[PDB]
RNA sequence: GCACCUCGAUGUCGGCUCGUCGCAUCCUGGGGCUGAAGAAGGUCCCAAGGGUUGGGCUGUUCGCCCAUUAAAGCGGCACGCGAGCUGGGUUCAGAACGUCGUGAGACAGUUCGGUCUCUAUCCGCCACGGGCGCAGGAGGCUUGAGGGGGGCUCUUCCUAGUACGAGAGGACCGGAAGGGACGCACCUCUGGUUUCCCAGCUGUCCCUCCAGGGGCAUAAGCUGGGUAGCCAUGUGCGGAAGGGAUAACCGCUGAAAGCAUCUAAGCGGGAAGCCCGCCCCAAGAUGAGGCCUCCCACGGCGUCAAGCCGGUAAGGACCCGGGAAGACGACCCGGUGGAUGGGCCGGGGGUGUAAGCGCCGCGAGGCGUUGAGCCGACCGGUCCCAAUCGUCCGAGGUCU
RNA sequence: GCAUGAGUAACGAUAAAGAGGGUGAGAAUCCCUCUCGCCGUAAGCCCAAGGGUUCCUACGCAAUGGUCGUCAGCGUAGGG
RNA sequence: AGUGAGGGCGCGAGCGAUAACGUCCGCGUCCGAGCGCGGGAACAACCGAGACCGCCAGCUAAGGCCCCCAAGUCUGGGCU
């Protein structure tokens, strides 16, 4: 190893376009059915405890 | 050409004349014709076929009326065989004799991100006498600064298998119609479970 | 689509059923089907099962014996044709499943860690003597 | 005559490795070989190894020639 | 499967007893020999005014060997050791006894004298 | 590759990848429902599975064999004549994995409640 | 030789690794002449497709030697390759010999020892995604422009002991069989591994005193084995066949030039080479192609914009259960109208006779119950558990 | 003074963790309990140097802590 | 004041090998300082020509006039 070394200092231009892909997702949301409080799929729902019909915790 | 779809399911080996023989062993029956194409339409020869048989509830409109043009019922796959126009309606394994010698095509295993010496068969270091840290790796890829540059499809790590694999004149060792079997003298690349195609060798 | 049937199906027009159970430490005489040159006779082969390993008609087994000094291992498909019987000359009651360890002990050795076994013999004597009444009248 | 040409064994830095400051004079019809690696020049060595070559292929018919002279008188 | 350097005792009474093989006689390239094939191998050791000497090196044919060979049948055979005879260069046996078996790849390979005074073919 | 192996490493060696999944057995059978970042909680289910199943064989043999887990013979007992009797009519699937809607602060772990079934 | 770039640094031999190009060709292929009988050899021409071994000695390159081989080619690429490795050589400081010098020291003289720098920004290269485009939107299946890969060779036998030869030897043409290396794929066999699949064992600490077990001795304590998977030493298969155009070279017909001339018009033959043929990539082939099937008409504004808003259509994406797919993405299967993962069950397979009790022996133990007990992945079954419920996007087709 | 490399290398021994309960605006990281592992001629205990309040109590988290922090050899006061 | 490293080309000599983008002199020239403009593909010094500034005017030089690229696919006459 000789150490390799940035030869130029990057542009604004070619730094920004490297994030061109940094960019974030809104986390993807379902309604409850019971409570009807937004909430992640497929997770036992954290304002009513309900999931499945059933109530699975208490909250 | 003639030819057919199919899965390969293991393999044994069986006995024939007091030697024993490996063989693959492939499902390849049937097969529904469901769409042939003539040079007038298509510009070219070949037959499309069906195979593996796939639940209604889950074929869509589009492929439901090309599903109807034909006049068979859903099926999973369809592949075309090349300049082969089957008299017949649906393709059976019985178009193979004992004897005879076949090119099949597979999509091989996957191997993911490989090693150069596991893609390409390099050298590798040595495992003593110095290396400092080069034990698997490929060595030098040029020469100084003529030309200055890596030729084009240097060999290098990268992935390998999950690909489009086809071995040559492989023997029909047997075939068994009523369980739409094929034999055949050999290894067929990719996993059992995967789609396979059998081709009539081009080999003279 | 049981994969598996569809192999053991493919199989089963091979499958022997007249060679007799035999288990490792059991000594054993592979009467084996040969070519000299033109002919086919049958040549014997005679030593301890050192080892068994199944995987149903692929299954084989190794015979080790020595011969005019020098030992000899054999290697034979299960249900190979080419068997032509197979006699239990002995049996012994080996502790494990592999007996490679053999391979290195004097014949005194051998025998001392390669005891007959008793149960397995008595029901060899046992059987046979029972299977006998009707191959009579 | 072949004449062999190569790097030199031992001193002389960068320069003698990066020159073929050897020879080599294998004289044919005898076999007899002579090398030299003496001098920095190749052809200062050239020169040697032709100037020893030359004395000992003379020197083996000499010596032929002797024990012919020496040996019919006996 | 042997190769260059491999130690094999020799089955013969040519005298020899160890020889090293330094070359396999299949191909140009050939990397192991088996049983069958002919090696060029230098004597190691050997029992005093036999035929062959220490230093001899000659030519000689694998009769048996630790790596298993496989055979068409399907079976496999293996033995202790790994053994040659010591042949002159029309690839005849140079002793006049063999010892211990040999492997029947022997005949087809078309050693048949070696065969005969076999004491017993595997 | 890693083709048709199963079973997760959970980035633990053998020695401590085992006395997880015991002491997440002990302490799911103890309390009867555990909170656990998902993948334990996915490869516990089947452990803990097993443990229970053994005991609806309720035999000695049985016993001493998921005493070498639990080591508990308070506990063992407990299964046996409390949990056990629970299952003698469903056969495996004794456990349940539900994913939560909470991440850890810390490092951001997506959670899940392991627990037995009614 | 010169001293033109480089002394605010262009790391210098050999080895290893990976090669690629040249052809003045070492081998294989096709030829002419031969002091070519045949077999061989010599010399020259064409030909770069592929091939071109393993060791002893020395740091060696070179070279000698052993054993083979069809052959063991030569060169370029900073005498290719140290931000790829080595560091034996060379080229610091130690020390010694010979040697030169009164000396300090010195030596294309020799000898022993002697720090080789984790992070790749751009180009290049190997792989994999995201965006947009492909004038209606889709789901499939394809065409192959242009690329890539591959391309080696030997021995034996028949033809036939024939043609040839005094003999010794010994063919062309045509046909057959078995090899070496290399390539791709595979796990039936052979052979490895198989970090907890089974068993045995020592020490110690613990549970519970016995029995039985558990921890630790490695990040498996050790040992004997070992499925699936990944594998080579194992298995299959490959190079071709053939079509076309040619090189050197051999010819037909044929003038100029009454004859002759392979050529000036025109024709035939002819290489492991060339273009096809075989395998693989492939429509960002912006020259964005083709075929089958599906969706429909605008719901409203906006002059200048073929624009916009925004519900839907065919469909698609999200999330979830997974996957011989995988770094992440991507890809494939499945999501209750369900066998996708987990458990349970069966089969296969591994280990090799569990615990408990009974019997025999003072006992260590042995025998029986017993091929028992345990039992990862492989092949299947089973809704017991888990893929709940849902959410978002997506035409309404510009002009002659 | 502020950029680039770049949300990249690194987060300092591969002795190792898990769950429950509590506290709190906030908890992988603080407290309590059970389980697991590690040292044990030490990785335990006691002197001497050196360091100079780091000791105990209560309140507290901006900074210091390579993350977090309700915790601390940190901040404030009191005591010793 | 600066200069007292010059360089290329043509010609005349020495050295060199009737080698060198070689070296050393002599006459001239240009680059140096005209790496400003046209030509010679590209190119200090070869051909043309010495740029005070402006112009959507004109003539010529070298070199060119088939397309890239301004102007003849000009006109006679030969050769290959
Ligand atoms: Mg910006
Ligand atoms: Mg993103
Ligand atoms: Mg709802
Ligand atoms: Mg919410
Ligand atoms: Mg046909
Ligand atoms: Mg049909
Ligand atoms: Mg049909
Ligand atoms: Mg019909
Ligand atoms: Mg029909
Ligand atoms: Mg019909
Ligand atoms: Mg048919
Ligand atoms: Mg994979
Ligand atoms: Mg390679
Ligand atoms: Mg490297
Ligand atoms: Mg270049
Ligand atoms: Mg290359
Ligand atoms: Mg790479
Ligand atoms: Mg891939
Ligand atoms: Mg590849
Ligand atoms: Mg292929
Ligand atoms: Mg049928
Ligand atoms: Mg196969
Ligand atoms: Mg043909
Ligand atoms: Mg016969
Ligand atoms: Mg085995
Ligand atoms: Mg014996
Ligand atoms: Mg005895
Ligand atoms: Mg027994
Ligand atoms: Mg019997
Ligand atoms: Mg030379
Ligand atoms: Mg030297
Ligand atoms: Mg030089
Ligand atoms: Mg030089
Ligand atoms: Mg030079
Ligand atoms: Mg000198
Ligand atoms: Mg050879
Ligand atoms: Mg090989
Ligand atoms: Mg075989
Ligand atoms: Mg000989
Ligand atoms: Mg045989
Ligand atoms: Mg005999
Ligand atoms: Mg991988
Ligand atoms: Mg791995
Ligand atoms: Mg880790
Ligand atoms: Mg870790
Ligand atoms: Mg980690
Ligand atoms: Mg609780
Ligand atoms: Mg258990
Ligand atoms: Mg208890
Ligand atoms: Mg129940
Ligand atoms: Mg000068
Ligand atoms: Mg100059
Ligand atoms: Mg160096
Ligand atoms: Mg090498
Ligand atoms: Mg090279
Ligand atoms: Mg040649
Ligand atoms: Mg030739
Ligand atoms: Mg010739
Ligand atoms: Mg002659
Ligand atoms: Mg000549
Ligand atoms: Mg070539
Ligand atoms: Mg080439
Ligand atoms: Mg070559
Ligand atoms: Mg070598
Ligand atoms: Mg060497
Ligand atoms: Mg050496
Ligand atoms: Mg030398
Ligand atoms: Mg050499
Ligand atoms: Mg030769
Ligand atoms: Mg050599
Ligand atoms: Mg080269
Ligand atoms: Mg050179
Ligand atoms: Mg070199
Ligand atoms: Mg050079
Ligand atoms: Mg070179
Ligand atoms: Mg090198
Ligand atoms: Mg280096
Ligand atoms: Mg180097
Ligand atoms: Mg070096
Ligand atoms: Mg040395
Ligand atoms: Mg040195
Ligand atoms: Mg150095
Ligand atoms: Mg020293
Ligand atoms: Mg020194
Ligand atoms: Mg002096
Ligand atoms: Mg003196
Ligand atoms: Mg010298
Ligand atoms: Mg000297
Ligand atoms: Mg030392
Ligand atoms: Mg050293
Ligand atoms: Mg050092
Ligand atoms: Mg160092
Ligand atoms: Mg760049
Ligand atoms: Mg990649
Ligand atoms: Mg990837
Ligand atoms: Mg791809
Ligand atoms: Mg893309
Ligand atoms: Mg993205
Ligand atoms: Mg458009
Ligand atoms: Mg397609
Ligand atoms: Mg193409
Ligand atoms: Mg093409
Ligand atoms: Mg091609
Ligand atoms: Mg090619
Ligand atoms: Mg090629
Ligand atoms: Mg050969
Ligand atoms: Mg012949
Ligand atoms: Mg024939
Ligand atoms: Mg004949
Ligand atoms: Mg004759
Ligand atoms: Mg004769
Ligand atoms: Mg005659
Ligand atoms: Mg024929
Ligand atoms: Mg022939
Ligand atoms: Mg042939
Ligand atoms: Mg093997
Ligand atoms: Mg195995
Ligand atoms: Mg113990
Ligand atoms: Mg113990
Ligand atoms: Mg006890
Ligand atoms: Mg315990
Ligand atoms: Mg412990
Ligand atoms: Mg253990
Ligand atoms: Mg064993
Ligand atoms: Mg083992
Ligand atoms: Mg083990
Ligand atoms: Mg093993
Ligand atoms: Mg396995
Ligand atoms: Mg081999
Ligand atoms: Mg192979
Ligand atoms: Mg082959
Ligand atoms: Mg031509
Ligand atoms: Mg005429
Ligand atoms: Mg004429
Ligand atoms: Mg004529
Ligand atoms: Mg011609
Ligand atoms: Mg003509
Ligand atoms: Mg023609
Ligand atoms: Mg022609
Ligand atoms: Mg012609
Ligand atoms: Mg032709
Ligand atoms: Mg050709
Ligand atoms: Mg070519
Ligand atoms: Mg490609
Ligand atoms: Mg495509
Ligand atoms: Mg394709
Ligand atoms: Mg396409
Ligand atoms: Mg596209
Ligand atoms: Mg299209
Ligand atoms: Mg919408
Ligand atoms: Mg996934
Ligand atoms: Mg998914
Ligand atoms: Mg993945
Ligand atoms: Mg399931
Ligand atoms: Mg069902
Ligand atoms: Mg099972
Ligand atoms: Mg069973
Ligand atoms: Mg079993
Ligand atoms: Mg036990
Ligand atoms: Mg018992
Ligand atoms: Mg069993
Ligand atoms: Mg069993
Ligand atoms: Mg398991
Ligand atoms: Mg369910
Ligand atoms: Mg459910
Ligand atoms: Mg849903
Ligand atoms: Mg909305
Ligand atoms: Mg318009
Ligand atoms: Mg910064
Ligand atoms: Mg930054
Ligand atoms: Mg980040
Ligand atoms: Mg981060
Ligand atoms: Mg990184
Ligand atoms: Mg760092
Ligand atoms: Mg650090
Ligand atoms: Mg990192
Ligand atoms: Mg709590
Ligand atoms: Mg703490
Ligand atoms: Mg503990
Ligand atoms: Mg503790
Ligand atoms: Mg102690
Ligand atoms: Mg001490
Ligand atoms: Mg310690
Ligand atoms: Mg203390
Ligand atoms: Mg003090
Ligand atoms: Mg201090
Ligand atoms: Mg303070
Ligand atoms: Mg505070
Ligand atoms: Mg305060
Ligand atoms: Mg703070
Ligand atoms: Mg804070
Ligand atoms: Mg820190
Ligand atoms: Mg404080
Ligand atoms: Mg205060
Ligand atoms: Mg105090
Ligand atoms: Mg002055
Ligand atoms: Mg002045
Ligand atoms: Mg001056
Ligand atoms: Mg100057
Ligand atoms: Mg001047
Ligand atoms: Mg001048
Ligand atoms: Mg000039
Ligand atoms: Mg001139
Ligand atoms: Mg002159
Ligand atoms: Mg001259
Ligand atoms: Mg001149
Ligand atoms: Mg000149
Ligand atoms: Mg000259
Ligand atoms: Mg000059
Ligand atoms: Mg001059
Ligand atoms: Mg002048
Ligand atoms: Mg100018
Ligand atoms: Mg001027
Ligand atoms: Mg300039
Ligand atoms: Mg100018
Ligand atoms: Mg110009
Ligand atoms: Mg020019
Ligand atoms: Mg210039
Ligand atoms: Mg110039
Ligand atoms: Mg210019
Ligand atoms: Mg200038
Ligand atoms: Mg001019
Ligand atoms: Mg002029
Ligand atoms: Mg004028
Ligand atoms: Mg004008
Ligand atoms: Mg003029
Ligand atoms: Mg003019
Ligand atoms: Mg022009
Ligand atoms: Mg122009
Ligand atoms: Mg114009
Ligand atoms: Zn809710």
């Amino acid at each position: 190893a000789k150490h390799p070394v940035p030869k130029k200092k990057t542009s604004k231009a070619r730094r920004d376009a490297r994030r061109s892909h940094h960019a974030l997702t809104p986390p993807i949301l379902v309604p409850c059915p019971e409570c009807k409080a937004m909430k992640p799929p497929h997770t036992v729902c954290p304002e009513c405890g309900y999931y499945a019909g059933r109530k699975v915790l208490e909250v | 050409m003639k030819g057919i779809l199919g899965v390969k399911v293991g393999m044994t080996r069986i006995f024939r004349d007091d030697r024993a023989v490996p063989v693959t062993v492939i499902l390849a029956g049937p097969c529904p014709v469901v769409q042939r194409r003539t040079p007038e339409k298509d510009g070219y020869t070949a037959v499309q076929l069906g195979f593996l048989p796939q639940n209604p509830k889950r074929v869509n409109r589009p492929l439901k009326g090309h599903f109807a043009k034909a006049g068979v019922e859903p099926v999973r796959i369809l592949r075309e065989i090349r300049d082969f126009n089957p008299e017949g309606d649906t393709v059976t394994v019985e178009i193979f004799k004992p004897g005879e010698r076949v090119d099949v095509t597979g999509t091989s295993k996957g191997r993911g991100f490989a090693g150069v010496m596991k893609r390409w068969n390099f050298a590798g270091g040595p495992d003593s006498h110095g290396a400092h840290k080069i034990h698997r790796h490929p060595g030098s890829i040029g020469n100084r600064k003529t030309p200055g540059r890596v030729y084009k499809g240097k060999k290098m790590a990268g992935h390998y298998g999950a690909e489009r694999v086809t071995v040559m004149n492989l023997e029909v060792v047997d075939v068994i119609p009523e369980e739409n079997l094929l034999l055949v003298k050999g290894a067929v690349p990719g996993p059992n479970g995967g789609l396979v195609i059998v081709r009539e060798t081009k080999k003279a | 689509m049981n994969r598996g049937a569809l192999i053991k199906l493919v199989e089963s027009r091979y499958v022997r059923t007249d060679l007799p159970e035999f288990r490792p430490g059991d000594t054993v005489r592979v009467s084996y089907k040969v070519k000299e040159g033109n002919r086919t006779r049958i040549q014997d082969f005679e030593g301890i099962v050192i080892r068994i390993r199944r995987n149903g008609f692929n299954t084989t087994f190794t015979v080790r014996k020595v011969s005019y000094g020098v030992g000899v291992e054999r290697i034979f498909p299960l249900h190979s044709p080419l068997i032509q019987k197979i006699d239990i000359v002995q049996r012994g009651r080996a502790r494990r499943a592999k007996l490679y360890f053999i391979r290195n002990l004097s014949d005194r050795e051998i025998r001392r860690k390669l005891r007959a076994d008793r149960k397995r013999i008595d029901k060899d004597r046992a059987a046979e003597r029972a299977a006998k009444e009707e191959v009579q009248k | 005559l072949r004449i062999d040409t190569f790097r030199s064994s031992g001193a002389g830095g960068q320069h003698v490795n990066t020159t073929d400051s050897a020879i080599r004079i294998t004289h044919l019809p005898t076999g007899i070989v002579v090398e030299c690696q003496d001098e920095r020049s190749q052809h200062k060595n050239k020169a040697k190894a032709l100037s020893v070559l030359g004395a000992r292929i003379h020197a083996a018919e000499m010596a032929k020639r002797q024990q012919a002279e020496a040996s019919t008188r006996r | 499967m042997i190769q260059p350097q491999t130690y094999l005792e020799v089955a013969d009474n040519t005298g020899a007893r160890k020889i090293m093989c330094i070359r396999v006689l299949k191909g140009s390239n050939a990397k192991y020999a088996t049983v069958g094939d002919v090696i060029v191998a230098s004597v190691k050791e050997a029992i005093p005014r036999g035929a062959v000497k220490e230093g001899d090196v000659v030519k000689a044919v694998v009769v048996r060997t630790k790596k298993e060979v496989k055979r068409p049948d399907g079976s496999a055979i293996r033995f202790d050791d790994n053994a040659a005879v010591i042949i002159n260069n029309q690839l005849e046996p140079r002793g006049t006894r063999v010892f211990g078996p040999v492997a029947r790849e022997l005949r087809e390979k078309g050693f048949m004298k070696i065969v005969s005074l076999a004491p017993e073919v595997l | 590759m890693r083709h048709l192996k199963s079973g997760r490493k959970l980035n633990r060696h053998s020695s401590h990848r085992l006395a997880l999944y015991r002491n997440q057995a002990k302490s799911l059978l103890t309390h009867g429902r555990i909170t656990t970042t998902v993948p334990k909680a996915k490869e516990l289910r089947g452990f803990v599975d097993h443990l229970i199943h053994l005991a609806k064989r309720g035999d000695l043999h049985a016993r001493r064999l998921v005493l070498r887990d639990l080591q508990d013979v308070k506990l063992v007992r407990k299964l046996f004549d409390e949990i056990a009797p629970r299952y003698r009519d469903r056969q495996g699937g004794y456990t349940r994995v539900l994913k939560l809607a909470e991440r850890r602060r810390g490092d951001g772990a997506p959670l899940a409640l392991v627990e037995l079934v009614e």
